[PDB]
């Protein structure tokens, strides 16, 4: 039964955990927004082989996932969970957190995302051969940018995305429930103080993040089936573990 | 799993 003091302390603890593991500073992402891919560069990306484009993406995604794992390690209560629960939560949630975090690198004004040192539109990703998945992620990032998340709001929300007592395979289901509930109290308290509880009904529907992650895994299957050597040889081991079927 | 190793 966490007190108001303890709840306020959880708010600060979560926000600090996030701040220390946010990968790129928001200031930098914003200052880089004028740095956009030239038409020559865009053409170059579209002319890239499918294998090279997937391999690049797998690397960047793995990098982003590593910061999420670190976020989890610093998140109050997570390391107190049993090793099996930690895995279940991260295996199901890491990519979901990355997708939420990604909205920070999305510029809604010109519909671009920060990728490989510059900003680029969705036409940059043609060579992957999953235009639907790409458009879906771009749309999702657009939906989220409209909410104008603060860094603190991202911290609290992504903590909840990770700490989900409804993930299949949890041993200490009740210990995860208790952590989830306290993080919800932390989130709702933070929102009430800043008069931002309106965003709660505007957050992604209960199966949207699940859908995007399933789509990703599926498009990887289409890729991997046709290019099985490259995945074995050059893709990050962690990436295969999380996504290869 | 590699997640185990990363968690330490
Ligand atoms: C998320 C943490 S931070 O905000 O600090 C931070 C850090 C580094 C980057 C650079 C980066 O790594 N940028 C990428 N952007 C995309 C991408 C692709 C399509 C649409 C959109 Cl909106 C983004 C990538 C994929 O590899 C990718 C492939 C297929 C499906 C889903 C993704 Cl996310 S990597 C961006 C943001």
């Amino acid at each position: 039964y966490a007190s108001l003091t303890e709840i306020e302390h959880l708010v600060q603890s979560v926000c600090k955990s996030y701040r220390e593991t946010c990968q790129l500073r928001l200031e930098d992402l914003l200052r880089q927004r004028s740095n956009i891919f030239s038409r020559e560069e865009v053409t170059g990306y579209q002319r890239k082989s499918m294998w090279e484009m997937w391999e690049r993406c797998a690397h960047h995604l793995t990098e982003a996932i590593q910061y999420v794992v670190e976020f989890a390690k610093r998140l109050s209560g997570f390391m107190e969970l049993c090793q099996n629960d930690q895995i279940v939560l991260l295996k199901a949630g890491a990519m979901e957190v990355v997708l939420v975090r990604m909205c920070r690198a999305y510029n809604a004004d010109n519909r671009t995302v920060f990728f490989e040192g510059k900003y680029g539109g969705m036409e940059l990703f043609r060579a992957l051969g999953c235009s639907e998945l790409i458009s879906s992620i771009f749309d999702f990032s657009h939906s989220l940018s409209a909410l104008h998340f603060s860094e603190d709001e991202i911290a609290l929300y992504t903590a909840l995305v990770l700490i989900n007592a409804h993930r299949p395979g949890l041993q200490e289901k009740r210990k995860v429930e208790q952590l989830q509930y306290n993080l919800e109290l932390a989130f709702h308290h933070h929102l009430s103080k800043t008069h931002r509880q309106s965003i709660l009904a505007k957050l992604p529907p209960k199966g949207k993040l699940r859908s995007l992650c399933s789509q990703h895994v599926e498009r990887l299957q289409i890729f991997q089936h046709l290019h099985p050597i490259v995945v074995q040889a050059a893709f990050p081991p962690l990436y295969k573990e999380l996504f290869s079927t | 799993t590699l997640l185990q190793l990363l968690l330490g």
